[PDB]
C-alpha cells in the first residue's frame, strides 16, 4: 500500500501511491479516516485528511478505495440524518453514544441492516430496461413511494430475474441483467461518485412555478422550478425561517436540507420541528420529516463533510428528478463553503486570486448549479423531474462587492438582496425591487395570471412604486417635506404599508409565515387601487391630514390580514378582503367630501 | 467594619475545624490501599508507562 | 535529534519520524531548562514544533530532544475549581497543581454529543435590555460585539455578578435545576481588570465554583492560543459529568485572532482577509461547536464571547465570521457610554436569531418573543425620527414622527437604564415595556396579533 | 439611600472574606491528598533500588528497558548508556537484545550495542538506561525513575478516582 | 565560531552555527557591526546587522558574545544620554566628536569614569539572601542614592564574600554566591534582557496618582501612576511641548525618557533644557536632568537602537519599581516605533500584516502597555513601585484610524487629546471632556477622598458643567436665545472661569507647575459655591450682569489663586480659599439684595 510521509496540520503527504486521481477517495492510516487526494506532486501524493488527523501514527498504510467520493442512492435516505461524506449520524447515536461523529469511524455510507418494502414495476422478465427505467418502489414519501428503483445509468440489457414483491434489506440483490453476457447482479441501491453527475435524457425549459409561501419573496420576484436564486444573509436575517417555509410550503414533492457546516442548535430546532408539523398533502407518519432528508453538518465538524456537502445534497436530489420527482435543494449557507476552498488552496500551498479567494471557486460554482434544473426525467417511460436550487451567501467583506457574492450573482437568474436598513424596522425576508430580479418573472406572472390574479400589471406598478419610494425620500431627508407636493406624500404613504405588510411575514403563526398566491394577489390589490383613489381624492379637494386620518382604520384591516389564516372565506380570499374593496371605494368618497 | 476585620478570624477558625477530619481520612485511605497502588505501579514501570 | 533551526517559535528539528501527530516533544537546552512543544508538523525525518515555553534562546546542535509518547490532552479535574490558574493549567498561588481525572483533546472535541433538542428554556442574567431584546438559552451562543475604548470587560462584570442571584427566583419558575459554574478566560486582559473578575466571583458566590485561566501577551503566543480551548475542556466535563449549566466568558476574541496572525506569517500559510489567516474560519469555529447541550440534557455550555472591535468597523472580517456562526449580537454603542447611560446597551442592531425558539411558556410568556418585535421596530423608528428631527427641526415633522420621537427618549433613560446591582425578571421587563409602547395607537402598533393587543397596548 | 449602597459595599467586603477563607480552605484538603500520593511514589523508588541491586532478577527487566527503549529509536546502530554495575549485565545479555529488537520489528537485527562510558548518576538514578542512536542526538531516558516519573502523568487520575471519588 | 556564508544588503547570512540562541548579540566579520539572529534555518542563521556593511566581506568569521542582548543597569545611569543598545552619546563626543556613534565600534554600556560608594545592607558573613532582598545600596547621584543593589532574581544562597563598605568601580565584583557550587560573581550593576522584564511578588491595582501637580490633570480626569496613557499628536503643535511639561512639574523618584525614534532637534532640547529647570520639590545639582535618565533616539540613529529603545526602558523602570520607586515613563512615540518593526519585517522578507504592518505588532504593543502598572517588588521587604507609561501617537500613513492606533485606544484605560486651536491657546493639556477620558477615575476619586477631599462630588460637577456649557451655545446659534436666560448664562460664566484657573497653564509661576491634591480641591470648591448661589440669587431677583459686576473682588482673587503662594495656609493648604466661604455668604446678600 501507501506509506504515510508526513503528517503536516490536516495535509498529509504519503509516498508510494498507486493508481491514485485528483478526486479519489482514499483512507489514511490504521485508523481509517476519510481523505481525499487533492494533488500528486511526483510519487508523492498531498491527501488532505479532514476528520481529526490528531494522534496520526506516521507510516501506517494507506488504501485506495478505486474510485473517487460518493453517495449511496436507494432506501432510507428520508426520516434519516447523514453527514456529508454519507455516513449515517442516526446509526452512530446508538452504537458511540454520540451525536457527530468522532473519529475511528468506519459504518456503512447507507443503513443496509434495514428491510424496506420491494414493489415490481412494469417491467417483467424478458423485457427491456435502460438507466433510469423505474423497477419498482418503495413507499417512504408522505404520500407516494420515494425512493423508486432504477437501473443505474449507463446500462442496458434484458432482465432475466425480477424478484416479486415482498421485503428484502439493501443488500440482498434482487435483479440480474444480461448484456454482452451477464453485466453485474443489482441491488436495491446503487453508488455514485458525486463528482460526476448522475446522467439524464435531457434538460428543459423550466417555466413551471415554485411556491415559496412568503408573500414579498413570491411578489416581486417570484420563483420556478429549475431556478438558480441567490441571497446574500448577514445573520439575523431570518435564514432558518425562510428555509423552513420553503419545505411546508413548496410544491416540490422532495426537500431536501443541507446544512454546508452550521452552529448545530440551529440544526436541531429545524430537526425537532418537522415531525409535529402536518404536511398540507394529508402526511403520516411524522408527516413533514416523510419528505424530508437532512444533511446536517457542524461548523469544525470534517472539512471534507463541508466541501462535500453541496455536491453530496444535489446528487441525491438528482436521483430523484430521474424517478420524475420535483425536488427542492435548500444550501445554506454557501458563504460557508465559498470559506472551505479559500482554506483549500491556502492548506495546500496552492496561490489563490482575488482577496484571498482563488479563481476555481467560480468554475466549481457553475458546475454545481448546471446540475440543477428542469428536466425529462433519465430512463424511457418519460417523466419531467427537478432539482430547483436555492442557495444562501453572505459577505466576507461586509459588502455586495467581495467575491463571493459577485461570482454566485454572476451565474444566478434569481437575486433576492439583504436590506440592513429595513430589517431594522423588523422586517424579514428584507428585499427591495432595485436588488432583485428574476429573469423567469414574464413567462411566471402569466401563469398566476390563469388562476385568477390580476398578477402582471400589479407586478409592473409593484416595482414602480417601491422605485418612485426611494428617489422621494432622498428629497425629504435633506431638504424637507415641506417644500415637496401632497402628492409626493401620498407614493411614500402607500409604499409604506407594502413595506410592513409585505416584507415582514416572518411569522408568529402559520398563518403568518403562509400566503397562498390568491392571498398575495389580494393584499397587493387593495393597496394600488387605495393610491390611485387618494391622488383624486386630494386633487379635487381635499388635504393631506384629513385623507390619511380618514382612511386609518381600513390600512389597518389590511395590516391585519396576515395574522388570520387563508382558508377563510369562498377559499383562500378573505371575505375580510372581499368586503374591503367596498369599504375602499365608500372611503374615497368620504375622503373627497 | 470591625467585625469584617477581627470578627473574620473566627470565620477562620471555622476552616481550620472542618479539614481535621479530612486530613485524617486521607491519610487512613492512602496508608491501607498504598501498597496496592505500589505493586501496579511496579509492573508498569519494568514495562511501558 | 537537534534542533536544525529555528523560526520565530515555530522549531524545525531534524527528528525521526515515527511520533504520532500533537505528541509532545521536549528540547533539552544547555541552560538547564527543559520546553516542551508539541509538533505541529511531522514530515520525513523532521518536524516543526510550537514552543510553549519561550520563543527564543535556543541552540543549533548543542539542543537534545526526549519523546514523552503522548498527545497533548488537558488533564481536566473537578477539583480545579476555587483556585486561580495561567493560560497553560497551573496554579500561580503556586500550591497543588491541576492534576486530572481525565485528559481530553483541544485538538477535535471528545465526543462531540451537541444539541438534537433545540435550546430553548430560558437563561435570565438580571438584565432587561439583554434578556427581553435577544432571549438566552442553556447552549445558545450570543456574544457582546462592542467598540474600543469602551468597558467591555465591565458589562461583562455585570452579567456574571447578577447571574446566580436571579437563580433560585428562576430555579421556582424553572430555568435552573442545577449546579452553575463560570469558566473564565482571559487572553490579552489587564491586571487589574482581572482583579475586578475575581472580586465579581466572590459577590456572586462562584469564586469557589470558577477556574480563571490568565494569559497576558507578555506570556507567549503559543500560550495565548491554548487557552480558550483549555477553557472549553475544562467547562464542557464540569457540564458533562455532572450536569451542569458552565457560562463561557471569552474575552477578548481579537487578542486570541493577534495570536493566530503571528503564526501564519511564521507559518508557510499566506493571510487572507485583511492581514489575518485564510484558515480563520476553522479557528473561530472550533470553538463554536463547543456550546450547545450535551448528553443528558440537563448539562450544557453557555456562551458569551467578548469580542472588542479591532478597527472599530462591522465590515473588518473578525467581527462578520463571528456573527454569522454565532447565534445574533448584542451591540454597545460610544455615544451611549459617554453620555453615562448603563448599561449601554443599544438596541439599534441587537437581535437573537433564537426568540420564538427561545421561549416557551411557564417561565416566558410566548407574548415575549412578540412583545421584543414591537419594541426592536420602535426604537429603529424613533431613532430615525431623531436623524429627521435634527435635520428639518420639529414644526416640518409630521405627527407620526413625534410620537416616535418621544418613545425614543422614554426608551433611553429607563429601559437600558438600570442599577448594576440590580435583577430583573422577564415578566417585570415586558410590564415595563407594555407602559413604554403605550404612547402609539392601535394603527401604528401592529407588530402584535390583536388578540394580545387589546388586552395590552 | 447612600447608606444602602455603602451597606452593600461592606457587606460585599464581608463575603469577599468569606471566599478566600473557603478557598484556602480546599486548598489545605487537596494538598494533603498530594502529600500522601507522594509517599505511594515514595514506597516505589525503594522498591526500585532493591531490584537495580539485584543481578538475576533484575536482568529480565534490564533487557526490557533496552529492548522498548529501541523500539522507539529505530536506529542501525545504538550506544547505551548506564550505570557501572549494569554494564557488566548488558555485556552478558548481548544477543539477546539484538535479538528481541530484531523480533518485534520488521528491521533486521542491531548491528552493535556499544556500551558506553558515559554514566549514570549513583545517588539519583538507580538502574535503568538512556538508549541512544550513533551520534547520540535522540534519547530515550529509560531509566526505572523516569519512567515512574511519566507514568505518574497517567497514573494520578485512575488512583485519585478509585481512593478519592 | 561561524563563518559569513552571504550578504544580501543589511541582512548577513552566516552559516557554521552549531549553537547559538535565536536572541543571542552577535559582532560580525572584522568591522565588527551589531546584529542579533533573528532566525535559523540549519547552519546558516539569517542575522539583522543593524549598521551598514560597507567594507564587509564573505568568508570573515562571526564571533558570539556569549550572552543575548541584554542591558546592564547600575548607578550613573542619571544625568546620562543614552542609544537603545545603551552606549553613552556623550562620551561619543568627547572621543570622535560626535553624539551619533561611529560603526563599527562601540563603547561600555555603563561608564566607567565613575565609581560609585557602596556600603552594605543587612545580610552579613554567611546570611542567606534570597531574591529582590537588598544586599545593599549605592549613591546614584550626589544629593541622594536611589540604586538600591538587591540579589538578582533566579538567584539565591549563602552569601560567602561579602566585600566591606567603600568606593568601588562597576567592573569590580564585590559579592560571591554559593549554591550549587560558587554561583558566580555579582557586581554593582546586575544585567537583564531587554525583552524580558523584571520579575515582583505581586502586581496591584493602581489608586496613587502622578506628582505632576497639573492642576486639571489631577482633577478633571485624574493622573495615575501605575497606568497607560494614549495622547494624540502629529509632532510640534504640542505633543513635544507637554511630554517636556510632564518632565518639568513631575518630581517622581525616577523619569525614565524614551525617545523611539523623534526628529533630533526634539532631543538635543530635553537635554539642555532640563538641567537649567528646576525641580518642584525643590532639590538640587542639575535638577530635573538628575532626576532623569535619557535614552534618546532620532529615528537616523540605526533600527535596533529605536527596537530595544521602549524595550531598554521598561526593564529600567520595572528594575526601578523592584527598588521601591515610583516612575514616569515617557514614551515619544509608537506611530514610530511600529514603523521600526515594519521596516525590519520588509528587508528580512518576511509578509508584514495589516496595512503593510506586521503580524507581531498587536502582541508587542500590547505587552509594553500591561508590562508598566503598580507593583509591590520581589523580596522580604515588599516595597512599593509605580511604571506609569505615557506613549504618544501620531497619525501613520496619514490615517488615524490605521491598525496602530486603533490597537492601542482599545488597551489605554487613559486618554487625554491634543488639538492645534486648544495648544495655540496655551491650554496643555488640549483637553475639554469628550477628546480625554479617565476609566482610572473610579478608584482614584475613591482615593483623594480618603485623604480628606470632598473630592467625588466635586469632580464630576466639573465634567457636567463643562458639557452643558457647549451645549447652551448651540441652542444660542439654531433656536435663538429665546431658550437663553440668565439661569444658563451663569453656567457658560463658571465653565470661562474653570477654563482659565484649571485648563490654563505653560508655568508663567512655580505655583503653577506644583499645585498640591489639597489645592486643587480648594480650586473647584470656589467655583461651585459662586454658582449654586448665582443662581440662588438671580432666582430671589438679580440679573447675570449685576452678579458679575457684584462678585467682582473674590472672582478675580480665585482666578489668581495659581500666581498666588500654595504655603499661605502651611505648606500645601492656601488660606485664601477658608477665607472664601464667608466671603461668599457675605457676598450673596450683596448680589441678591
Amino acid at each position: 500500500y501507501g506509506a504515510i510521509y508526513s503528517v503536516s496540520g490536516p495535509v498529509v503527504i504519503a509516498e508510494n501511491m498507486i493508481g491514485c486521481a485528483m478526486y479519489e477517495l482514499v483512507k489514511v492510516g490504521h485508523d481509517n479516516l476519510v481523505g481525499e487526494v487533492i494533488r500528486i506532486d511526483g510519487d508523492k501524493a498531498t491527501i488532505q485528511v479532514y476528520e481529526e488527523t490528531a494522534g496520526l501514527t506516521v507510516g501506517d498504510p494507506v488504501l485506495r478505495t478505486g474510485k473517487p467520493l460518493s453517495v449511496e442512492l436507494g432506501p432510507g435516505l428520508m426520516e434519516t440524518i447523514y453527514d456529508g461524506i454519507q455516513r449515517p449520524l442516526k446509526a452512530i447515536k446508538e452504537e458511540s453514544q454520540s451525536i457527530y461523529i468522532p473519529r475511528g469511524i468506519d459504518t456503512p455510507a447507507l443503513d443496509r441492516t434495514i428491510k424496506w418494502q420491494f414493489t415490481p414495476g412494469k417491467f417483467q422478465v424478458g423485457d427491456h430496461i435502460s438507466g433510469g427505467d423505474i423497477y419498482g418502489s418503495v413507499f417512504e414519501n408522505s404520500l407516494i413511494s420515494s425512493h423508486k428503483i432504477l437501473l443505474p445509468p449507463r446500462s442496458r440489457g434484458t432482465i432475466t430475474w425480477i424478484a416479486p414483491a415482498g421485503e428484502y434489506t439493501l443488500d440482498e440483490k434482487i435483479l440480474e441483467v444480461e448484456f454482452d453476457g451477464k453485466k453485474s447482479d443489482f441491488t436495491l441501491y446503487h453508488t455514485w461518485p458525486v463528482r460526476v453527475p448522475r446522467p439524464v435524457t435531457e434538460k428543459l425549459s423550466a417555466d413551471y412555478p415554485l411556491l415559496t409561501g412568503q408573500r414579498v419573496l413570491d411578489a416581486l420576484f417570484p420563483c420556478v422550478q429549475g431556478g438558480t436564486t441567490c441571497i446574500p444573509g448577514a445573520f439575523g436575517c431570518g435564514k432558518t425561517v425562510i428555509s423552513q417555509s420553503l419545505s411546508k410550503y413548496s410544491n416540490s414533492d422532495a426537500i431536501i436540507y443541507v446544512g454546508c457546516g452550521e452552529r448545530g442548535n440551529e440544526m436541531a430546532e429545524v430537526l425537532m420541528e418537522f415531525p409535529e408539523l402536518y404536511t398540507e398533502m394529508s402526511g403520516t407518519k411524522e408527516p413533514i420529516m416523510k419528505r424530508t432528508t437532512l444533511v446536517a453538518n457542524t461548523s469544525n465538524m470534517p472539512v471534507a463533510a463541508r466541501e462535500a456537502s453541496i455536491y453530496t445534497g444535489i446528487t441525491l436530489a438528482e436521483y430523484f428528478r430521474d424517478q420524475g420527482k420535483n425536488v427542492s435543494m435548500i444550501a445554506d449557507s454557501s458563504s460557508r463553503w465559498a470559506e472551505a476552498l479559500r482554506e483549500i488552496s491556502g492548506r495546500l500551498g496552492e496561490m489563490p486570486a482575488d482577496q484571498g479567494f482563488p479563481a476555481y471557486l467560480g468554475a466549481k460554482l457553475a458546475s454545481f448549479y448546471e446540475r440543477a434544473g428542469k428536466a425529462v426525467a433519465l430512463g424511457s417511460p418519460d417523466r419531467t423531474g427537478s432539482v430547483s436550487i436555492v442557495a444562501a451567501v453572505s459577505p466576507a467583506g461586509g459588502d455586495f462587492s467581495d467575491p463571493v457574492t459577485t461570482a454566485t450573482l454572476g451565474i444566478t437568474q434569481v437575486f433576492w438582496g439583504l436590506d440592513k436598513k429595513l430589517a431594522q424596522r423588523k422586517h424579514f425576508p428584507s428585499i427591495n425591487t432595485s436588488v432583485s430580479y428574476s429573469k423567469y418573472t414574464n413567462v411566471l406572472n402569466k401563469f398566476y395570471d390563469s388562476n385568477y390574479p390580476e398578477f402582471p400589471v400589479l407586478r409592473d406598478r409593484m416595482k414602480e412604486i417601491l422605485s418612485n419610494a426611494e428617489e422621494l425620500e432622498q428629497v425629504v431627508q435633506l431638504v424637507g417635506k415641506s417644500a415637496l407636493s401632497d402628492s409626493d406624500k401620498i407614493t411614500l404613504d402607500v409604499a409604506t404599508l407594502i413595506k410592513e405588510d409585505f416584507l415582514q411575514q416572518n411569522g408568529y403563526s402559520t398563518y403568518d409565515a403562509f400566503c397562498p398566491i390568491w392571498k398575495t394577489f389580494d393584499m397587493m390589490r387593495a393597496f394600488i387601487s387605495y393610491h390611485d383613489e387618494a391622488q383624486k381624492a386630494v386633487a379635487n379637494g381635499a388635504n393631506w391630514s384629513k385623507l390619511a386620518d380618514s382612511t386609518g382604520d381600513v390600512k389597518h384591516a389590511v395590516s391585519s390580514s396576515k395574522f388570520f389564516e387563508p382558508s377563510r372565506g369562498e377559499k383562500e380570499v378573505h371575505g375580510e378582503f372581499e368586503k374591503l374593496l367596498s369599504t375602499m371605494q365608500e372611503r374615497f368618497a368620504e375622503s373627497t367630501d | 467594619e470591625q467585625k469584617n476585620a477581627g470578627g473574620v478570624g473566627e470565620l477562620e477558625k471555622k476552616a481550620e475545624a472542618g479539614v481535621q477530619g479530612e486530613l485524617a481520612e486521607i491519610k487512613k485511605i492512602a496508608e491501607k490501599k498504598k501498597d496496592d497502588v505500589v505493586k501496579i505501579l511496579i509492573e508498569t514501570v519494568i514495562k511501558p508507562s | 535529534n537537534t534542533v536544525s533551526g529555528v523560526n520565530g517559535p515555530l522549531v524545525i528539528l531534524e527528528k525521526v519520524k515515527f511520533p504520532r501527530y500533537n505528541e509532545i516533544v521536549n528540547l533539552t537546552l544547555p541552560d538547564g531548562t527543559v520546553r516542551q512543544g508539541q509538533v505541529l508538523e511531522i514530515r520525513g525525518d523532521r518536524a516543526i514544533v510550537q514552543v510553549f515555553e519561550g520563543t527564543s534562546g535556543i541552540d543549533v546542535k548543542k539542543t537534545t530532544v526526549e519523546f514523552t509518547g503522548e498527545s497533548l490532552r488537558i488533564p481536566v479535574s473537578e477539583d480545579m475549581l476555587g483556585r486561580i490558574f495561567d493560560g497553560s493549567g497551573r496554579p500561580i498561588d503556586n500550591g497543588p497543581k491541576v492534576f486530572a481525572e481525565d485528559y481530553l483533546d483541544i485538538n477535535g472535541s471528545p465526543i462531540n454529543p451537541y444539541a438534537r433538542i433545540y435550546p430553548e428554556e430560558m437563561i435570565s442574567t438580571g438584565v432587561s435590555a439583554i434578556d427581553t431584546m435577544n432571549s438566552i438559552a442553556r447552549g445558545q451562543k450570543i456574544p457582546i460585539f462592542s467598540a474600543s475604548g469602551l468597558p467591555h470587560n465591565e458589562i461583562a462584570a455585570q452579567i456574571c455578578r447578577q447571574a446566580g442571584l436571579v437563580r433560585p427566583t428562576k430555579d421556582v419558575h424553572d430555568g435552573h435545576e442545577e449546579n452553575f459554574s463560570i469558566v473564565f478566560a482571559a487572553m490579552g486582559v489587564n491586571l487589574e481588570t482581572a482583579r475586578f473578575f475575581k472580586q465579581d466571583f466572590e459577590e456572586n458566590g462562584s469564586l469557589e465554583r470558577t477556574s480563571l485561566f490568565l494569559n497576558l501577551a507578555n506570556d507567549p503566543t503559543i500560550e495565548r492560543i491554548i487557552t480558550p480551548r483549555l477553557a472549553l475542556t475544562t467547562a464542557e466535563y464540569l457540564a458533562y459529568q455532572t450536569e451542569r449549566h458552565v457560562l463561557t466568558i471569552l474575552t477578548d476574541m481579537s487578542s486570541y485572532a493577534d495570536a493566530l496572525r503571528e503564526v501564519s506569517a511564521a507559518r508557510e500559510e499566506v493571510p487572507g482577509r485583511r492581514g489575518y489567516p485564510g484558515y480563520m474560519y476553522t479557528d473561530l469555529s472550533t470553538i463554536y461547536e463547543r456550546a450547545g447541550r450535551v448528553e443528558g440534557r440537563n448539562g450544557s455550555i453557555t456562551q458569551i464571547p467578548i469580542l472588542t472591535m479591532p478597527n472599530d468597523d462591522i465590515t473588518h472580517p473578525i467581527p462578520d465570521l463571528t456573527g454569522y456562526i454565532t447565534e445574533g449580537q448584542i451591540f454597545v454603542d460610544r455615544q451611549l457610554h459617554n453620555k453615562g447611560i448603563y448599561p449601554p446597551i443599544n438596541v439599534l442592531p441587537s437581535l437573537s436569531r433564537l426568540m420564538k425558539s427561545a421561549i416557551g411558556e411557564g417561565m416566558t410568556r410566548k407574548d415575549h418573543g412578540d412583545v421584543s418585535n414591537q419594541l426592536y421596530a420602535k426604537y429603529a423608528i424613533g431613532k430615525d425620527a431623531a436623524a429627521m428631527k435634527a435635520v428639518v427641526g420639529e414644526e416640518a415633522l409630521s405627527i407620526e414622527d413625534k410620537l416616535s420621537l418621544e418613545f425614543l427618549e422614554k426608551f433611553e433613560k429607563t429601559f437600558i437604564t438600570q442599577g448594576a446591582y440590580e435583577d430583573r425578571t422577564v415578566f417585570e421587563s415586558l410590564d415595563q415595556a407594555w407602559s413604554l409602547l403605550r404612547i402609539y395607537p392601535k394603527e401604528m402598533l401592529n407588530r402584535i396579533s390583536p388578540k394580545i393587543l387589546d388586552e395590552f397596548y | 439611600g447612600n447608606f444602602k449602597s455603602k451597606l452593600k459595599k461592606a457587606m460585599l467586603s464581608q463575603q469577599i472574606t468569606k471566599s478566600t477563607i473557603a478557598n484556602k480552605m480546599r486548598l489545605k484538603v487537596l494538598s494533603a491528598r498530594e502529600q500522601s500520593l507522594d509517599g505511594i511514589f515514595e514506597e516505589t523508588k525503594e522498591k526500585l533500588s532493591g531490584i537495580a541491586n539485584n543481578r538475576d532478577e533484575y536482568k529480565p527487566i534490564l533487557q526490557s528497558l533496552i529492548v522498548e527503549a529501541l523500539l522507539k529509536l529505530l536506529e542501525p546502530k545504538a550506544i547505551v548508556k548506564a550505570l557501572e554495575r549494569d554494564v557488566d549485565l548488558i555485556e552478558s545479555m548481548k544477543d539477546d537484545i539484538m535479538r528481541e529488537y530484531g523480533e518485534k520489528a520488521q528491521r533486521a537485527p542491531l548491528e552493535e550495542i556499544v556500551i558506553s562510558n558515559d554514566y549514570l548518576n549513583k545517588d539519583l538514578v538507580s538502574g535503568g538506561v538512556v538508549v541512544s542512536n550513533a551520534s547520540d542526538k535522540i534519547e530515550i531516558n529509560n531509566t526505572l525513575e523516569e519512567r515512574l516519573k511519566l507514568l505518574s502523568e497517567e497514573a494520578l487520575p485512575a488512583i485519585r478516582l478509585e481512593l478519592y471519588g
